[PDB]
């Protein structure tokens, strides 16, 4: 009793149509499941169907029990970004339940009016320590890891000013160093040609 | 519901560890899974009901007692670092029915307890440049030099906790990837309109929860005892 | 839910010939509940070494079971089956007749 | 091929 | 012509001394072939026909597992049920279940069924339409209510029409041999004197398989139905079967009395006589 889902990562933009691949090998007449696991949390039954060939729906996902293909493809008409999570497929005919690696779904926002820039911030107490903040860039640009061993650079992450309503991407960088400047950090990433560097 | 005790845990190689899971569903079946990069959910032990314990896929290292229908606990009789991982308990009404999972427990196992450390927390203030350009004020909170990666960072604005305008790294940085046990770091932003932040009646605090040693771990060093605690940084 | 009383047959597998080994079985059927106890008797004494086919039931819901043991007919000896079961006030016992 | 019984979870008279 | 695969499930509480007894027993065409007993040590699904040894090691692991779980399910149902029937905690009770599939000659599901019983009386059952339940009483109503609520009927129906029926085929192909075999009855007529110049004639039939057989006694071509003692058919433990039919006769007139043995293994019905 087994399942194979051929995607490790999948990423897309909001409103994109979602489709994740699932085929199973089984000896009995298994009931089939999709489990979802939002980061920080434990897995949870997204949806199940027990008979071919019907379809379950939850939270706007659906999947049909495809006996002819032995398939349980998970499909969503308009992926939102709450949906960023790990999706696990699973059959069960009375075996015990095992889990693969499932598929890691990253949903990224359509950034409306990109305004790339790198700002430098001051400590609120120290006054002397600095940090660099790449922000407002666009969803497709990728922030690469620090090629220098002594500068640390966070991966991209998006925030949402709900009442505004506004999403922005961002990453920060820092180092205890003598020559560290903002122009410098993020050089090993391909930044947009217009990114605004102010003068301190 | 299924709940897990404890939720966080630090232990020295060779010691004994028990994770207990207690379940409010009236379910016979229960399972202990372990989860880590590249392998996902792997079954260790399970129980058809009160009394039995059957081995799962990867039992070596672990033992499981099933006293009643409500409790299932697994025991690492003498711990190894290969068992550092996140652990998940599930219950099940019958055989091959849905599984209901616990919120998991974080278990770091290291041979020495002197390499433990709490976080150190400073918030950095918005750039006058950004305010000018964007009419928006970003602040960053940085937690640095802590071990192991058992933290929970939050923003507190004016004594209430906020979720809008916030984001925080998915997982900590190896402060220096050479050493096999490097202290971690972790960043987070709160973004607010420019008007809001330049008003000085407004109070900004970010607060990381650290999860370290207990009362009944014993601490030899002069350096203060690195116990589960709260480190904070604020601003106006 | 009420309770059905056991039916009994005591007979030999092979048409008895004195001195020649055989098996004697006791076929108990049609009873509820399934807990029964069954004694085989030789010359009015309990036999220790009695095998039991495994228990089963029927659409009836009633159970059956088939206890047996090896033995060797003689012109003299006597065999009986004694079946204690809740549905009877006193334990019924059935004498083996080689003619039936 | 044995089926897996669902719990009766009854109550009543 | 038709064929079938049924499982018989038994749970019996043996209080107040602990764990109930769990028994599962599979029969194809009414002949046992697999069994499970909670009461052995190393409790496991065992084969009870040699043609079943043919199944792999991964087959038995699979069925044991399910058995194990089923057991746990009844373990609590037994205990739940007492409370619902306001019953004393000391005594022992019985959940029984029969579930399986009869198939036609056209290899098609002919009648599917699953019926439960508590302490030897009906408790609930599936209806012919494979979609609905009949509840024996107020207690079974709540069960039925939940089983509809959770979509049980469809999931069993899957098993009943799909899995079950497929595996009847697999078991049949596996056993065409041992199962459709046939041993004709060996017959003879004994004679015993009765006090009043009367005699008893006993017609015997031995070592026959299958188990259905009809023996009859006539004089002047008429069957003597209201005159025969006749025993229920019984296992030799071979497993062939035995059966006899006897009847009272006046001393001397015996030669007018004939025995008759209809059984599917013998080409033409036997006709017997003493001496």
């Amino acid at each position: 009793d087994s399942v194979t889902q051929m995607q490790g990562q999948v990423t897309l933009s909001e409103n994109d149509f979602l489709f994740i691949n699932c085929t199973y090998s089984t000896t009995g007449y298994p009931t089939l499941f999709w489990y979802v696991q939002y980061s920080g949390e434990g897995p949870q039954l997204l949806l199940q169907v027990t008979t071919a060939n019907n379809k379950g729906s939850s939270r706007g996902f659906e999947a049909t029990y495809d006996k002819g293909t032995t398939s349980f493809h998970l499909q969503k008409t308009s992926v939102q970004e709450i949906d960023s999570a790990v999706y696990y497929c699973a059959a069960n005919s009375g075996t015990y339940q095992r889990f693969g690696t499932g598929t890691k779904l990253q949903v990224v926002p359509n950034i409306q009016n990109p305004d790339p820039a790198v700002y430098q911030l001051r400590d609120s107490k120290s006054s002397d320590k600095s940090v660099c903040l790449f922000t407002d860039f666009d969803s497709q640009t990728n922030v690469s890891q620090s090629k220098d061993s002594d500068v640390y650079i966070t991966d991209k992450c998006v925030l949402d000013m709900r009442s505004m309503d506004f999403k922005s991407n961002s990453a920060v960088a820092w180092s205890n160093k003598s020559d560290f400047a903002c122009a410098n950090a993020f050089n090993n990433s391909i930044i947009p040609e217009d990114t605004f560097f102010p003068s301190p | 519901a299924v709940t897990q005790s404890p939720r966080n845990k630090v232990a020295v190689t060779g010691g004994k560890v028990t994770l207990s899971c207690n379940q409010t569903n009236n379910h016979n079946n229960m399972y202990w899974y372990r989860q880590d990069t590249g392998h996902g959910l792997r079954l260790i032990h399970y129980s058809y009901g009160a009394g039995s314990t059957e081995k799962g896929d990867i039992p070596d290292g672990y033992k499981a007692s099933r006293p009643s229908q409500e409790n299932f606990s697994l025991i690492l009789e003498l711990a190894t670092p290969s068992q550092t991982s996140v652990y998940f308990c599930a219950s099940g009404d019958f055989w091959g029915d849905t599984l209901y999972f616990g919120a998991g427990t974080r278990l770091s196992v290291l041979e020495d307890l002197k390499n433990v450390f709490p976080p150190e927390v400073a918030v950095f203030e918005p750039s006058e440049a950004e305010i000018s350009h964007t009419q928006k004020a970003t602040l960053v909170c940085l937690a640095t030099g802590f071990y192991p990666d058992h933290v929970e960072l939050s923003w507190w604005v004016n004594g209430k906790e906020v979720h809008s305008g916030v984001c925080t790294d998915p997982q900590p940085l190896k402060e220096q990837p050479a050493l096999n046990d490097s202290r971690y770091a972790l960043s987070s932003r709160l973004r607010v309109s420019a008007t809001f932040w330049q008003n000085p009646r407004n109070h900004f605090r970010c607060q990381v929860q650290f999860y370290g040693l207990s009362e009944n771990d014993e601490w030899t060093q002069d350096r203060a005892k690195p116990v589960t605690q709260i480190v904070s940084a604020e601003a106006w | 839910g009420i309770q059905k009383t056991p039916q009994i047959q005591v007979y030999s597998r092979h048409p008895p010939e004195n001195g020649k080994p055989n098996i004697l079985n006791c076929y108990v059927t049609q009873f509820h509940p399934p807990h029964i106890e069954i004694q085989m008797l030789k010359n009015g004494k309990k036999i220790p070494k009695v095998e039991m086919s495994d228990m089963s039931f029927s659409k009836d819901w009633s159970f059956y079971i088939l206890a047996h043991t090896e033995f060797t007919p003689t012109e003299t000896d006597t065999y009986a089956c004694r079946v204690k079961h809740d549905s009877m006030a006193e334990p019924k016992t059935v004498y083996w007749d080689r003619d039936m | 091929w044995i089926y897996v019984y669902r719990p009766m979870g009854c109550g009543g008279s | 012509g038709p064929h079938s695969l049924r499982y018989f499930v038994t749970a019996v509480s043996r209080p107040g001394l602990g764990e109930p007894r769990y028994m599962e027993v599979g029969y194809v065409d009414d002949t046992e072939f697999v069994r499970f007993d909670s009461d052995a040590e190393n409790p496991r699904y065992e084969p009870r026909a040699r043609w079943m040894e043919q199944e792999g090691p991964e087959y038995w692991e699979r069925e044991t597992q399910k058995a194990k779980g089923n057991e746990q399910s009844f373990r609590v149902d037994l205990r739940t049920l007492l409370g619902c029937y306001n019953q004393s905690k000391g005594g022992s009770h019985t959940i029984q279940v029969i579930s399986g599939c009869e198939v036609g000659s056209d290899g098609r599901l002919l009648r599917g069924y699953q019926q439960y019983a508590y302490d030897g009386s009906d408790y609930i059952a599936l209806n012919e339409d494979l979609k609905t339940w009949t509840a024996a009483d107020m207690a079974a109503l709540i069960t039925k209510h939940k089983w509809e609520q959770a979509g049980e009927a469809e999931r069993l129906r899957a098993y009943l029409e799909g899995t079950c029926v497929e595996w009847l085929r697999r078991y049949l192909k596996n056993g065409n041999a041992t199962l459709l075999r046939t041993d004709s009855p060996k017959a003879h007529v004994t004679h015993h004197s009765r006090p009043e110049d009367k005699v008893t004639l006993r017609c015997w039939a031995l070592g026959f398989y299958p188990a259905d057989i009809t023996l009859t006694w006539q004089l002047n071509g008429e069957e003597l139905i209201q005159d025969m003692e006749l025993v229920e058919t019984r296992p030799a433990g071979d497993g062939t079967f035995q059966k006899w039919a006897s009847v009272v006769v006046p001393l001397g007139k015996e030669q007018y009395y004939t025995c008759h043995v209809y059984h599917q293994g013998l080409p033409e019905p036997l006709t017997l006589r003493w001496e």
